[PDB]
């Protein structure tokens, strides 16, 4: 019937404050497939981001990547705000470079 | 060792926001090779790797055929469900619908699939004698003797023994360099302070291909499966994933702890533990 | 190629 996704907020590379990289949100095992993300820098979201071709697994949930470059600072914030309809609310994860 | 060329159909129906969405795409074991989407300016089968992409105009032509029919199959059926389940033309429903064919570390068909589901349920699936189908309601019934009336069962076969296997084999050799090399994981651990008394300690893999993978964490050589935290495998964006075991120790034991690390692109299973 | 699938 409807199960809420899960979320997954990290990087391509270990994180180098300084070098650039790739930041990466995964939702998964979702269902239905309608679902807005959006990626964020101390609170705005980034403006241009790509994603993955819609796709599920074996259990039909489906799955995607949301990336965007980024060069990983001491100070500055990330997060991910997904919303689907199993959600009351938006819900936010903050990206931890050691997860 | 053993591959498969995969596809993946999904159909979203909208009331008052147009015709049913239909989006396809094609894999090679864990690679995508092929994306259409009924929804973009202009709909065409689109290419997702390299070496794909040789192909000639025909291969592209008769495949965004194939697929533009196959928007207007989905759709009747969205149509048909309801009257199947007695649901009203107002709200939304999607369907899924998955048909492979693997290939064994030799050449020949190793096994076929073809499997629907309606809103995530499963509904009816060919079985794997390519033969006979396996209902999951009175519903699925009705699509069954359909099937199975107009020998149905015998189309598919004669695709997944003919077509579709030769060209997983040729998808293949065109893309040898990729598809056919397997990337180990590289793998560490590491430790995070929690309490004086406690501590966590992170077994990782990354940038690995395929996917398949098996991270586990011992204690004394006895498994830690329920006190084990893993996270789903995740993909890096380079084509390879990540994933990682933790599990809690106690300030002091930590040697006694060691995981352990399967991929077919290791030789023999590895062994590590916290190098302080 | 790719399979062109019969209705429900």
């Amino acid at each position: 019937i409807q199960r809420t996704p899960k979320i997954q907020v990290y990087s391509r590379h270990p994180a180098e404050n300084g070098k650039s990289n790739f930041l990466n949100c995964y939702v998964s095992g979702f269902h239905p497939s309608d679902i807005e993300v959006d990626l964020l820098k101390n609170g705005e979201r980034i403006e241009k981001v790509e994603h993955s071709d819609l796709s599920f697994s074996k259990d039909w949930s489906f799955y995607l990547l949301y990336y965007t470059e980024f060069t990983p600072t001491e100070k500055d914030e990330y997060a991910c705000r997904v919303n689907h309809v199993t959600l009351s609310q938006p819900k936010i994860v903050k990206w931890d470079r050691d997860m | 060792g053993s591959h498969s060329m995969r596809y993946f159909y999904t159909a979203m129906s909208r009331p008052g926001r147009g015709e049913p969405r239909f989006i396809a795409v094609g894999y090679v074991d864990d690679t995508q090779f092929v994306r259409f989407d009924s929804d973009a300016a202009s709909p065409r089968t689109e290419p997702r790797p390299p070496w794909i992409e040789q192909e000639g105009p025909e291969y592209w032509d008769r495949n965004t055929q194939i697929f533009k029919t196959n928007t207007q199959t989905y759709r009747e059926n969205l149509r048909i469900a309801l009257r199947y389940y007695n649901q009203s033309e107002a709200g939304s429903h999607t369907w899924q619908t998955m048909y492979g064919c693997d290939v064994g570390p030799d050449g020949r068909l190793l096994r076929g699939h073809n499997q629907y589901a309606y809103d995530g349920k499963d509904y009816i699936a060919l079985n794997e004698d390519l033969s006979s189908w396996t209902a999951a309601d009175t519903a699925a019934q009705i699509t069954q003797r359909k099937w199975e009336a107009a020998r149905e069962a015998e189309q598919l076969r004669a695709y997944l023994e003919g077509l579709c296997v030769e060209w997983l084999r040729r998808h293949l050799e065109n893309g040898k360099e990729t598809l056919q090399r397997a990337d180990p994981p590289k793998t560490h651990v590491t430790h995070h302070p929690v309490s004086d008394h406690e501590a966590t300690l992170r077994c990782w893999a990354l940038g690995f291909y395929p996917a398949e993978i098996t991270l586990t964490w011992q204690r004394d050589g006895e498994d830690q499966t329920q006190d084990t935290e893993l996270v789903e495998t995740r993909p890096a964006g380079d084509r390879t994933f990540q994933k990682w075991a933790a599990v809690v120790v106690p300030s002091g034991e930590e040697q006694r702890y060691t995981c352990h690390v399967q991929h077919e692109g290791l030789p023999k299973p590895l062994t590590l533990r916290w190098e302080p | 190629t790719a399979f062109t699938i019969p209705s429900i």
